[PDB]
């Protein structure tokens, strides 16, 4: 995870303006609407049959809040993503059985969600730093797969 | 495959794009060049400085061809035929790169079209770009 | 799109596999789980130990669908429709994994059928597993 | 390069048995035939219209030897793939303009090729270690891109 101080500053600064609860909700929802096969993991969440059903589902919203919560905490340990997410990695592999490729998909949607919210301020330079951060998190989450 | 709904969603969104397409094409490219530097290996004869005119001129071109495909949404493989031959026989860009570009167009559209970029639209736009990338890649071998 | 030379190549290679299809599918599976461990997440109900009966049976199953596809080379989408529904609507395996199993099937064939795994035959089997993979992910969204 | 002791040993021993001239010419040729669009970098080698023309082409053969020659020397530096291939990365990005994705393709062909030659001896365990080296080598070859 080679981020430059200018990049790290760019990532940390924008992140201060994010409302994680809501952004968390948009990103998990969109992921389930744009890549409907990712619903294989949430049969217990109830109705995910139409976009409104997904986006407004309370369970989808609470899980997105929880997913982004761990993400943010990662943003404060950008020099030790691997250690920060080790236990999470283990969980997603041995108990939940999640194909890591799904972390890459969420990363990319997150980037569309950030672009949608901040418009102009998500400049190309700022998107490049965020691509490196989403890739680094996805790799940290796959590190303990075996 | 695109559904009636997808086609309708893509026409609506691209309609709002209107005459900024070129500009959005260029931005898509610049985003691509900074986020995924490996993609610059296909443009070594280009000036890639910010604001460069080859990038702008090329952005327009990409945008015209996407605009053409929206105009011929029910006959895409035929409307894009020439571009498909060109990419398979002269340019020979590796297929993974098409996804990279498609991602950057989405980010670009999302940043400029807050109200139209709903979840349902994002989705349809994403299937749309994937179909375009599939056609341009269909004769590679 | 598979050419006549490809169809012909595929039929002849698969023909020599003949009765070892099941063993080879099982082998390929086994190579994929060891080489690409992420693929295991789709089989948490299976006993993945070497020589397990689940991997075995699953081996023959995949191998047979493949036979049915060589034998239906001209009409794959129809031939594989139900298998294509199964993957899009139930199993929901991420597209990326189809390339990993494909490569493992090539290596298994390269290793068992040396004389037949010529450069053009390798080319042709590679396009064929790709169209099968395309067919199997066609109704994902 | 998270290589296991018995993985390192599986790689070294098998390699000591490789005829680099042959394996190289076959690897590169097969790449040109199976992924025909890779011929874009090799316009100046001559006729490449057909598999026979590619596999017979002497410049293809010689360039193959050179490529596997450097991969070979890389197996002696497995603890330090990045530093070994630094210069080669710079050249591939700066003068050659080679999309690194091509490194993955050659890798996978390389592996089909070793199976074809060694048959029985190229067991699943042994393939698993070669997939690790090959990805490791591509990753190092791509490290200095900008
Ligand atoms: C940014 C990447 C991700 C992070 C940081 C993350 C984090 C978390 C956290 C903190 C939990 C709760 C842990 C617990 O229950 O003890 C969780 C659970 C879970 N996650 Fe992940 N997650 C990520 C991506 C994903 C994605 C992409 C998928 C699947 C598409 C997924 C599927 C699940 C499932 C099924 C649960 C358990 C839900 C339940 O309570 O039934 N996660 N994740
Ligand atoms: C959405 C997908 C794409 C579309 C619609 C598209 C369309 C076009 C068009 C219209 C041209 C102009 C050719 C002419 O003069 O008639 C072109 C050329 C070109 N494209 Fe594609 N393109 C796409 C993706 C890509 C990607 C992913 C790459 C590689 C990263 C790429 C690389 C090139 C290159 C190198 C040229 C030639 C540039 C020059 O030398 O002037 N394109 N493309
Ligand atoms: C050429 C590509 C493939 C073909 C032709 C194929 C074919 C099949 C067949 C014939 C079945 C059995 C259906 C039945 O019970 O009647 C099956 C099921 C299954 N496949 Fe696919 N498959 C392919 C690739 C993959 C991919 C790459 C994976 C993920 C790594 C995968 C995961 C599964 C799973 C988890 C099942 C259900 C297993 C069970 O519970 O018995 N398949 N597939
Ligand atoms: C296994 C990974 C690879 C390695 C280790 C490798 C290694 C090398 C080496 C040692 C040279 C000699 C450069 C010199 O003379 O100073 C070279 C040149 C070259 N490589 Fe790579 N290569 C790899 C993969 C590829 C790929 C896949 C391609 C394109 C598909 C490629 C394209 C080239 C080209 C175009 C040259 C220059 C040829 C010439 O002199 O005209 N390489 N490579």
């Amino acid at each position: 995870m080679h981020l430059t101080p200018e990049e790290k500053s760019a990532v940390t600064a924008l992140w201060g303006k994010v409302n994680v609860d809501e952004v968390g909700g948009e990103a998990l929802g969109r992921l389930l609407v744009v890549y409907p096969y990712t619903q294989r993991f949430f049969e217990s969440f109830g109705d995910l049959s139409t976009p409104d059903a997904v986006m407004g589902n309370p369970k989808v919203k609470a899980h997105g809040k929880k997913v982004l919560g761990a993400f943010s905490d990662g943003l404060a340990h950008l020099d030790n993503l691997k250690g920060t997410f080790a236990t999470l990695s283990e969980l997603h592999c041995d108990k939940l059985h999640v194909d890591p490729e799904n972390f890459r998909l969420l990363g990319n949607v997150l980037v569309c969600v950030l672009a949608h919210h901040f418009g102009k301020e998500f400049t190309p330079p700022v998107q490049a730093a965020y691509q490196k951060v989403v890739a680094g998190v996805a790799n940290a989450l796959a590190h303990k797969y075996h | 495959v695109l559904s009636p709904a997808d086609k309708t969603n893509v026409k609506a969104a691209w309609g709002k794009v209107g005459a900024h397409a070129g500009e959005y094409g260029a931005e898509a490219l610049e985003r691509m060049f900074l986020s995924f530097p490996t993609t610059k290996t296909y443009f070594p004869h280009f000036d890639l400085s910010h604001g460069s005119a080859q990038v702008k001129g090329h952005g327009k071109k990409v945008a015209d061809a996407l605009t053409n495909a929206v105009a011929h949404v029910d006959d895409m493989p035929n409307a894009l035929s020439a571009l498909s031959d060109l990419h398979a026989h002269k340019l020979r860009v590796d297929p993974v790169n098409f996804k990279l570009l498609s991602h950057c167009l989405l980010v670009t559209l999302a940043a400029h079209l807050p109200a139209e970029f709903t979840p349902a639209v994002h989705a349809s736009l994403d299937k749309f770009l994937a179909s375009v990338s599939t056609v341009l890649t269909s004769k590679y071998r």
